[PDB]
RNA sequence: CAUACUAUACAACCUACUACCUCUCU
RNA sequence: GAGGUAGUAGGUUGUAUAGUA
């Protein structure tokens, strides 16, 4: 990469050199050709779209069968273009003039038919791609077109004559006649051959290895050979002339050449490997001769390999080689022991030759003790198809992918090949080359040694006498070899050979003397380096003299390491755009060296050079100065390398930073804990009790607000859960209700339901129209009353809890209520002195008498509670009355037959003896003992409610005697609560903390409305919180289609390359005297192998001692004045531009609305309701749950995190812009901002059970019992102090939080709550609320106006914080308009963003949105690879935009599904949706490959196959070869909802709008249906029975294959370009066949 | 025994009445298991109280139950060389006789000497004269023999005989080399 | 990779309901 | 009312595997 910048892939270099002129691309693969033909089709399009021309692709394999050919599909397919190719026999069906179709592909003989017939003007045409004219009979008809259209034509009216021609190198015949041939054939067509290959783009760009020719010997043909030879020619007259009465001499006559090249021990071990596959083919045969001829083979063979190895084996491995081989393989072992990376890529010609000569280097190798070294690996040509014995198939294919894996890393190094490593295979950079056989063409000769780039590299060529028959004739043995069985022409092939070698570097000269651009050679570059490196360089760092420095060598290897080191896929190598340009200056000649900068990079102008006598010199100080531009544009670092991808800095204020508080700073410095932001580490959490009902108990004289809890009937229960039929109970009638009575106001609150034994009841506070001035003695009758209530009723007093009267947490009054019998309802002053008169009363075991003294009464136990004496003396049990029973009695009938009747079973049960016989019976039910109302007991959250009782026992419960509860009425207590009372009391407990949870999300609106003006600060009522309730066969012919491209190719450039057409000699002989004199020749015996003012005039010849002065070189910014000042003097540098016009024109020249905003100023806030279920966790088993609004406010988060990351950097890409989004979107900021601003201790996390988590009003505990481990003291010191007089007076022993106060939390939940609040606020108060929201929280993302504050500024517009101690508030701004990348480097960049723009309009109406600012659409569009965009960036960052556009659009559009999806069933909706292979679909359906401009041929192979793929299926969604999926084309489909975001004023509106139209009829089918990924559902559907393997490498080495296991069912395997791809497919297999 | 100690303590307690009290008061909430400690009391007036640990609520209850009840108390070469033995196992004089000799003589009937080997190694000779005429106006003719795998040698003459003679001594010699090691 | 959104299987725990057993209550 | 089941349904956490960007 070091001094000659870095090549263009030669397809666009042709590209470009047939866009500057005619061009014969002698190019060899039709599909690379193809490539080229359709690019210059749509760039001379481009300029042909504008007063109409029609550019023709005149053809001879068209125009006799009625099918499209290959291009026809490349270029209706993948363009725009409606092409025309003429059928056989066109009859221009009625008025179909050939005006309206751009590509008009034809045969010659039509184009003149069409010529003669005035039809296509050759005038109008722009473009004529006459395709492959290296050949004899496309020649003769493509005479009449040029001999008969040059003369009228100018060359001024003559368009670009492109031609396909064949590689010129193996083209035509002889050698005489080339060069006159190639020089016929541009005269002919009007053309210049500007063959800038593979071929040649090795020779030119990369290394040149220094060649040699080596001779070896003739084979002097020892004793062994000689009997060897003798009894082949014994069998092969007689193998020649068989015969059957009623193949092997291939095999027999190959045999010896292996004896005539290699010599005996290598015959032997080849003959072995014949007699291998010998008896591999000979038991086969079904014929009885045949059978003979094998047999006769293969004991030939049999008695060739005993006699060798009784030769050398019993008489007797490196002087075994020495003495028993040929001098051909001593000449290889002399080459290889001259070596000491090594990649060695030895050739071949026969699929024999290369296993011989692995078993002689494995010999070799595991013999002698120099060439321990040499790792061996080998591989054959292919010939037969899988279709026929897949066994061998498939065999092969697992030798060679493992091979291929061996030689590709580092493992072996010789890979002794053939014919199929010259095409196709990708191997790494070779060392040495030793060509085995001389090579058949220049083909073989620079694709076996024009791949060795490492440069101390040899390609050798061993040559020997030729392929000529030693034979003798049908002779038996002779008298020579009965003795040894008893006993026991270099320089005519070389001269010839080395004509052919001059004759390949005669074609080598000839490849470069066409070559556009032209090199200076390598001692121009050791002259440069010599002379003139005595120039300044740049240190921005100057003062230590260790680090920044940028000479002339670094300055040329330092931009082919920017512009390597940029965002790019695979189908995309980037590089800079050099080009040179001469002048003359004074009598000297001087090159200015312009260079240009990939349009991935933000150094978005041309660095244009400065001149230098030679080009060299041109090159490294051009590569100076863009250096020097780079690191001053800020692109450098200290060190002059590109930044990177963590090393990006923020540099607003806000950002950065991202420092913890010291709690956190210390896990995440240490490294030991669980992680922070994770679920896996928890925090103890105090429970907030609200601003409200701390430090709130009335006092003796303060008038107290009073609050009655209004309860009302909504859905009675249905009776089918009724299974003891009892009475529908409504609190609303009830005539005692509850009160609450409290010092400072309750706000407005929304009105929540609890779901008890009477169904769901509405609960509401309401206040008392007159307030309660409360006197001292009433202080301790409530005092009494609250501990009888929430003590003795409902007994939810714990032993760590005492009652307090004067307290500060929990410290609100309950007052028991009654409605007035005028009217309206007050405080039951009566009930409460009844209540204090009879405290914790023992029940009465009352006498005989008192139940013998008065009857029954029918009001008594009419709303009562039954309590018996005689059982549960200390805390009875508490029954309900529901039936009073008059057709029972004492003395009727018992349920069971062990007692008499209830009179009888009272005395012998207990003793008590009933006086009222004639009294009636009470039929009662239990009271309440899970006290928690708050969910629904009967319906699940989804709605679809649990099974209610069957009717059997809802009858037997209702009517037999053996169930229910039956008690005496004059042998219980009534309780002084009535039940409607205790109904009411017993469901408190949940009205008092869901009154406490909505008072906790009110306060949390208070807390940001006070601080960022977001909603009102005190106080219409809230919403309510409501809980929420074949065909196959034709797909192989289309893939067989693209494969037809290469599959003729393969042959047509390994035999034919036929068809010539109709000063040389001299270069020749020159070229052998060098060739023989140079040392490049090995013959056959011998071995391998100034002042600084003088030199500153000879430097700058075009004053200099002032410019110099004292110091010792030259700085750069005097050398471009001195150019200045010669510009000012002496008039222009008119120019002449030495071998660029690709890229010009610089260097030369109400249904949804997704953003719907509510008014914030005046805006009440979000309700607390729905605050309330951001802040109730998943884990509180409640009607209300965040995780559907986490899933929302994440995906807002990332939306608008992307949108100001990409509104501020408008230089960075987006490979650290997703970093700085990772820094600023991670659990870990969320957590550490949730933590800093208070959002642990407001949440609920636990079901609530009252009787473990709740601190009744007026309780306190005293936060002391859990580390623990007399009342009246206990009360006096709980207020003091706890340790000190404390201490005076199934694991883990030290067990955590107490549960009333406090509740574990972990960091990950308060980072879903911060999302959740991010989501609750972005629902009701739009997305700036929610921008307003994270700025309050701490991630700032609006811009900053800090405005001094006007006079208390009263209406507070919204995110204004409050002010310092200056009047000066710091007001957020909306989001800027950033900068359209319309980069006006160019002086008519709107007319060059028009002109590249052509033809987009289809796609703008297949896409509804007309662009007003069309240079985000070419920025959409732009691949990173389109080099001649000139006018913007690439696509990549804003891709960056568009998916997190798109991730938010579809989350959105999800969560408002009536259906009400899961978390998962918004995850897996989603990321079945927004996937890049159903992005790819659309993006081919609709029509958006057909508008993607690219340069890169992989890329266009891919498109095309998947749009051929998917033209076949309609648009619908051995090995497992399947599609690939164009990625670029799924970025395209994020890029364009990008632009189209960024161009309509930033609103989500239009891109959904746009993109419903692609994807939401799309969206309903997934939504119906269970779609998943193959992936997913093949480990879904086998949830552990799939396990994927590690990876395997190909023979090709752009192939991975991937082996699924599906246990006990099918071992699965497919292929593909990376492993992502090739994983997917494996799996789809597994699942199309399990099925 | 089948009773749980919840229910073996709420049936001893219950000879005087009593309502006991539970309370969960001591969750170990943590990051994989959650543990539970429930508290049992004895009435709130007048003189008891153990504590219970356990993983789940209803082992918790019954911990708690037990602690207040107990408070209360390649290879082709292989097969060369095989075949080289398995015509070495023919011991016979005849074949150091073939080793010995210098056989220049072409004197010897070979037909006799191929019919003793085959024999001597449990073989059998099969002659194969093709009928038809090759170029040279010659007959051929090939001989099959039963090996492992099956072999064929070659002769051709003027005469029928003659092809028979010279794939007879092709025999003769073939043989001759591999008992030759 | 990293970083958000998470799925399935398995394990533990909690919660709602339904039908039956043993004790208790009746 | 308490305890033991059995099933359905909700979750929560851990482990393993994996999707989508
Ligand atoms: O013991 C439970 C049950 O017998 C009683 N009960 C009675 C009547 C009725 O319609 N429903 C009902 O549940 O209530 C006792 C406790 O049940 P909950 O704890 O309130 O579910
Ligand atoms: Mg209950
Ligand atoms: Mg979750
Ligand atoms: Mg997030
Ligand atoms: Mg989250
Ligand atoms: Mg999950
Ligand atoms: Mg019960
Ligand atoms: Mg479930
Ligand atoms: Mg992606």
């Amino acid at each position: 990469h070091t001094t000659v910048f870095t090549p263009r892939d030669f397809q666009v270099e042709l590209l470009a050199t047939a866009y500057e002129r005619n061009t014969i691309i002698c190019l060899g693969h039709r599909s690379s050709k193809e490539f080229i033909a359709l690019k210059l089709l749509q760039e001379l399009s481009r300029r042909a779209r504008r007063h109409g021309r029609v550019s023709v692709y005149l053809s001879c394999e068209v125009g006799t069968s009625t099918e499209p050919c290959s291009i026809y599909t490349m270029l209706t397919h993948l363009t725009d273009l409606r092409v025309w190719q003429e059928q056989p026999d066109m009859q221009i069906p009625f008025d179909h003039c050939w005006t309206d179709y751009h590509v008009s592909i034809l045969r010659p003989e039509g184009f003149l038919y069409l010529l003669e017939t005035r039809e296509l003007l050759l005038s109008r045409v722009e473009l004529i791609v006459l395709e492959d004219c290296h050949d004899s009979a496309v020649y003769q008809r493509i005479r009449p077109l040029f001999e008969n259209h040059i003369m009228p034509a100018p060359p001024a009216d003559r368009p670009r004559i492109l031609g396909l021609a064949g590689p010129l190198h193996s083209a035509g015949c002889e050698l005489q006649q080339l060069s006159a041939m190639l020089a016929t054939l541009e005269q002919s067509v009007l053309c210049q051959i500007e063959s800038a290959s593979d071929i040649v783009t090795v020779l030119r760009y990369c290394s040149r290895p220094h060649e040699y020719i080596v001779q070896c010997a003739p084979f002097e043909m020892d004793e062994l050979s000689l009997v060897l030879a003798d009894v082949l020619n014994t069998h092969k007259s007689f193998l020649l002339d068989h015969r059957y009465d009623p193949d092997p001499l291939n095999v027999i006559n190959s045999l010896l050449v292996v004896l005539h090249e290699m010599g005996p021990w290598c015959t032997q071990r080849a003959a072995h490997h014949f007699y291998q596959c010998n008896e591999k083919l000979k038991v086969k045969t079904p014929h009885e001769r045949h059978y003979l001829l094998y047999c006769l083979v293969s004991t030939a063979l049999i008695q060739l390999y005993s006699l060798c190895e009784h030769a050398f084996h019993r008489h007797l491995s490196r002087q075994t080689i020495e003495r028993y081989s040929s001098p051909k393989v001593r000449r290889l072992l002399q080459t290889l022991r001259c070596f000491k990376t090594l990649c060695a890529l030895i050739y071949c010609n026969q699929n024999h030759t290369a296993r011989v000569l692995f078993e002689l280097l494995a010999e070799i190798s595991r013999r002698d003790p120099d060439l321990k070294f040499l790792r061996c690996q080998y591989t054959t040509d292919r010939v037969a198809d899988p279709t026929t014995e897949p066994k061998e198939a498939e065999l092969e294919h697992r030798r060679q992918e493992e091979v291929l894996k061996r030689f590709r890393m580092h493992d072996c190094n010789v890979l002794i090949g053939t014919s199929v490593l010259e095409e196709g295979i990708d191997v790494p950079k070779c060392n040495l080359v030793v060509r085995w056989d001389p090579p058949t063409t220049y083909r073989s000769y620079v694709q076996c040694k024009g791949r060795a780039r490492a440069a101390p590299a040899y390609h050798v060529i061993l040559v020997a006498p030729s392929y000529k028959s030693p034979t003798v004739g049908s002779v038996q043995l002779t008298d020579r070899s009965h003795r040894y069985i008893c006993a026991t022409s270099l320089a005519s092939t070389t001269k010839d050979l080395v004509h052919q070698m001059a004759q390949y570097r005669e074609i080598e000269q000839m490849l470069l003397s066409k070559c556009a651009n032209t090199e200076p050679p390598e001692q121009e570059q050791c002259e440069a380096e010599r002379f003139s490196a005595c120039l300044a360089a740049y240190r921005p760092k100057p003062h230590l003299l260790t680090g920044a420095s940028v000479d002339l060598g670094s300055a040329i290897a330092l931009v082919n390491k920017y512009c390597a080191r940029l965002p790019s896929d695979t189908f995309t190598k980037l590089t800079a755009l050099w080009r040179c340009t001469r002048n003359e200056r004074a009598g000297v000649t001087l090159f200015q060296y312009t260079l240009r900068l990939p349009i991935n990079s933000p150094l978005k102008h041309d660095i244009v050079g400065l001149p230098m006598p030679t080009q060299t010199l041109a090159r490294r100080l051009a590569a100076l100065q863009a250096c020097v531009e780079l690191h001053r544009i800020g692109e450098l670092d200290d060190q002059l390398q590109p930044i990177g991808k963590e090393g990006f800095r923020a540099l607003e204020p806000d950002w950065e930073c991202f420092e913890l508080e010291p709690e956190d700073e210390q896990i995440v410095q240490l490294s030991d804990e669980p992680r922070p932001g994770t679920t896996k580490r928890r925090q103890y959490y105090y429970k907030r009790i609200a601003s409200e009902f701390c430090d709130c108990r009335p006092v003796a004289g303060a008038p107290c607000y009073l609050y009655f809890i209004q309860l009302t009937l909504q859905c009675p229960i249905p009776e089918e859960q009724n299974t003891r039929g009892r009475k529908i109970y409504p609190p609303e009638d009830a005539q005692q209700g509850f009160g609450i009575l409290t010092t400072k106001r309750i706000p407005k609150l929304s009105a929540f339901s609890i779901f008890t034994r009477s169904g769901e009841v509405k609960v509401s506070l309401e206040l008392a129209k007159e307030r309660v001035i409360l006197t001292s003695e009433q202080i301790v009758c409530i005092n009494g009353f609250l501990n009888y209530t929430f003590t003795n009723v409902l007994r939810l007093q714990k032993f760590l809890m005492l009652f307090d009267p004067d307290s500060t947490e929990n410290c609100v009054f309950i007052v028991p209520t009654v409605k007035a019998p005028a009217g309206g309802k007050h405080i039951d002053w009566q009930f409460l002195e009844l209540i204090q008169a009879n405290g914790n009363t023992m029940p009465r075991a009352v006498p005989d008498e008192e139940r013998q003294a008065q009857p029954f009464d029918p009001q008594r136990f009419q709303d009562a509670v039954v309590m018996p004496w005689y059982r549960n003396q200390d805390q009875p049990q508490y029954f309900y009355v529901a039936e009073i029973c008059p057709h029972l009695s004492p003395l009727s009938c018992f349920p069971g037959d062990n007692y008499r009747t209830f009179k009888h079973y009272y005395l012998v049960k207990y003793g008590l003896t009933i006086q009222n016989t004639s009294q009636p019976l009470l039929d009662v039910d239990h009271t309440s003992a899970r006290l928690n109302f708050l969910t629904p007991r009967y319906v699940n959250r989804k709605g679809v409610a649990l099974p209610t009782s069957s009717e059997e026992t809802k009858r037997a419960k209702r009517e037999n005697l053996e169930q229910k509860q039956i008690l005496v009425p004059e042998l219980c207590t009534v309780h002084p609560f009535p039940a409607s009372l205790w109904r009411t009391a017993v469901c408190l407990p949940c009205i008092l903390y869901r009154i406490n949870g909505l008072l906790l999300a009110d306060d949390i609106r208070k807390q940001v409305s006070a601080d960022l003006g977001l909603g009102r600060q005190q106080i219409f009522e809230w919403p309510m919180l409501d809980f929420g309730w074949r065909q196959k066969q034709l797909s192989i012919i289309q893939a067989t289609n693209a494969n037809e491209r290469q599959y003729q190719q393969t042959k047509n450039l390994l035999i034919g390359f036929n068809f010539k057409h109709e000063r040389y000699e001299e270069s020749i002989a020159k070229l052998k005297t060098e060739i023989e004199s140079g040392g490049m020749l090995v013959p056959h015996d011998q071995q391998l192998v100034v002042s600084m003012m003088e030199l500153l005039k000879q430097l700058l010849p075009y004053v200099l001692a002032k410019k110099l002065g004292d110091r010792r070189e030259l700085l750069l910014s005097d050398l471009v004045e001195l150019n200045a000042d010669w510009v000012a003097r002496h008039e222009q540098e008119t120019y002449n531009v030495m071998g660029d016009s690709f890229d010009n024109y610089n260097d030369h020249h109400a249904g949804f609305s997704f953003d719907r905003q509510p008014d914030l100023v005046g805006h009440p806030g979000p309700s607390p309701s729905i605050i309330l279920q951001a802040l109730t966790m998943s884990n509180a088993n409640d009607g209300i749950n965040l995780e559907r609004l986490e899933t929302i406010g994440d995906s807002f988060l990332k939306y608008a995190i992307t949108t100001y990351l990409y509104i501020t950097y408008e230089n960075v890409h987006e490979g650290k812009l997703s970093h700085l989004r990772s820094k600023q979107v991670a659990n870990l900021n969320l957590y550490r901002l949730g933590r800093r601003k208070r959002l642990g201790e407001y949440m609920i996390a636990t079901k609530f059970e009252p009787h473990d988590n709740w601190l009744p009003p007026c309780y306190y505990v005293p936060k002391e019992l859990e580390k623990a481990l007399k009342l009246a003291d206990l009360l006096d010191i709980k207020n003091l102090s706890s340790v000190q007089i404390c201490e005076m007076v199934d694991f883990s022993c030290f067990i955590p939080y107490n549960l009333v106060s406090q509740h574990s939390i972990p960091d990950k939940s308060i980072a879903d709550c911060v999302e959740a609040l991010i989501g609750a606020y972005l629902i009701e108060c739009g997305p700036r609320g929610a921008l307003l929201f994270m700025a309050w929280l701490g991630v700032r993302v609006l811009p900053i106006t800090r405005q001094l504050d006007g006079g208390n500024q009263e209406q507070r517009i919204p995110g204004s914080t409050k002010p310092n101690a200056e009047n000066v508030v710091t007001v957020y701004g909306a989001w800027p308009t950033p900068r359209s990348p319309l980069l006006h480097f160019a002086p008519n960049a709107t007319e060059e963003l028009d002109q590249l723009l052509s033809g987009f309009e289809e796609f703008e109406e297949s896409l509804g949105y007309k662009f007003r600012d069309r240079s985000y659409l070419l920025q959409a569009m732009t691949h990173a690879s389109y080099t001649p965009n000139r006018l913007t960036d690439c696509y990549q960052r804003l891709e960056f935009l568009g998916d997190a556009v798109l991730d938010y659009l579809i989350t959105r559009h999800l969560y408002e599904d009536p259906r009400q999806h899961s978390p998962g069933a918004l995850t897996d909706l989603r990321s079945a949706l927004v996937n890049n292979t159903i992005f790819a679909s659309l993006a081919v359906r609709h029509g958006f490959h057909k508008f993607f401009r690219h340069l890169s041929p992989g890329l266009n192979d891919v498109i095309d196959r998947f749009v051929r793929i998917q033209q076949e299926n309609g648009h619908c969604i051995d090995d497992a070869e399947d599609v690939e999926v164009p990625k670029a084309l799924g970025d395209v489909f994020e890029s364009i909802a990008g632009a189209i975001f960024l161009d309509s004023n930033m609103s989500l509106d239009v891109v959904w709008h746009v993109y419903s139209n692609m994807m939401s009829p799309e969206i309903e089918q997934f939504s119906n249906s269970v779609p998943k990924s193959p992936i997913r559902e093949l480990l879904e559907l086998e949830p552990e029975t799939a396990k994927f393997g590690k990876p395997e490498k190909l023979a090709d080495g752009r192939r991975v294959r991937v082996t699924v296991d599906v246990f006990c069912k099918g071992t699965f395997r497919g292929i593909g370009r990376n492993y992502r791809i090739a994983k997917c497919t494996a799996a789809k297999c597994a699942l199309r066949q399990l099925k | 025994a089948m009773k749980t100690p919840v229910s073996i303590l709420q049936e001893l307690l219950s000879r005087r009445g009593i309502t006991p009290g539970y309370e969960l008061v001591q969750i170990e909430g943590a990051i994989h298991e959650p543990t539970f400690r429930f508290r049992v009391s004895f009435k709130d007036k007048d003189t008891f109280t153990a504590m219970g640990a356990g993983r789940s609520k209803k082992e918790a209850k019954h911990a708690a139950a037990r602690a207040l009840i107990d408070k209360l108390i390649t290879q082709h070469s292989n097969k060369v060389s095989q075949f080289h033995k398995t015509l070495k196992n023919a011991t016979g004089k005849k074949l150091l006789k073939l080793q010995k000799t210098c056989l220049k003589n072409n004197k010897i009937d070979y037909i006799k000497l191929l019919g003793e080997i085959a024999t001597e190694n449990q073989f059998e000779v099969t002659y194969v004269d093709i009928e038809e005429k090759t170029f040279s106006g010659q007959f051929q003719c090939l001989v099959q023999l039963s090996t492992l795998p099956v072999g064929v040698c070659h002769g051709s003459g003027p005469t029928a005989a003659d092809a028979q003679r010279h794939a007879a001594q092709n025999a003769l010699e073939y043989l001759k080399i591999m008992t030759k090691k």
